[PDB]
């Protein structure tokens, strides 16, 4: 799902960046919820 | 009569020896495999993973 959050300009991080903290695209972020039956 | 008795008894004492061997053979197969899976092919599900998004 990740890749549908970042537009195409999002992409040029780093070199890629179009030179005329950016929040470099992540995989959409996952919360590890318990499943064992305890606390 | 008497015969078709002793046919039966052959008959039943084949069937005997040959399920002696196939549980022989069952166990001997089965007991390395029995190890293998017991001792460390164990997992838990401890979590199961959640995209932020939806919570």
């Amino acid at each position: 799902l990740g890749l549908l959050q970042y537009a195409e300009g999002d992409y040029e991080i780093g070199p890629w960046k179009d030179s005329k903290e950016d929040l470099v695209p992540l995989p959409e972020t996952m919360v590890r919820i318990r499943v064992d039956g305890n606390e | 009569m008497t015969d078709a008795l002793e046919q039966s008894v052959l008959a039943l004492e084949g069937t005997v020896s040959v399920l002696k061997d196939s549980v022989e053979s069952l166990k001997c197969a089965n007991e390395p495999s029995t190890n293998l899976a017991s001792t460390m092919l164990q997992t838990k599900r401890v979590f199961r993973l959640v995209p932020e998004y939806d919570v």
